[PDB]
């Protein structure tokens, strides 16, 4: 995974 | 004479952008209508080689990169896949975009399940087939 959005 | 093929693709084409614009304005897939923005998810290349969304579909479409629905759906499947790969499972929003992108890929089996005649996406696989040839 990548860290995600609204980060 | 082989103008049949063409007609065979011009059809597919008015379908698949039928399909398309019915997930595109669905309010569950806002998400994966534009691409995904670097300046605001600046990871994302580091993990996604493919990107895929909505507009780039449509795109596909009128470009003629579609022969099949099986192709049309590779590239579902693809931003679907992208959006499971690249999203954790952490909190809200994570959990919320991954079971959009499942329910986009679902949508979309779903409606090609309902309304696309087997014989006609046959013929246009084996039309791609013996162009191939």
């Amino acid at each position: 995974s990548g860290r995600g959005k609204g980060g | 004479l082989e103008e049949q093929e063409e007609d065979t693709f011009r059809e597919l084409r008015i379908f698949l952008r039928n399909v398309t614009h019915r997930l595109a304005i669905d309010k569950r897939f806002r998400v994966f209508t534009k691409p995904v923005d670097p300046d605001e998810v600046p990871d994302y290349v580091t993990v996604i080689k493919q990107p895929m969304d909505l507009s780039s579909v449509i795109s596909k479409i009128d470009l003629h990169k579609y022969l099949t629905v099986k192709d049309y759906l590779r590239d579902i499947d693809l931003i679907c896949s992208n959006a499971l790969e690249y999203n954790p499972d952490r909190d809200p929003g994570d959990r919320l975009i991954r079971h959009r992108a499942c329910a986009l890929r679902d949508t979309a089996y779903a409606i090609i399940k309902e309304e696309l005649d087997e014989d006609f996406e046959q013929l246009a696989e084996e039309i791609q087939e013996s162009r191939k040839k």
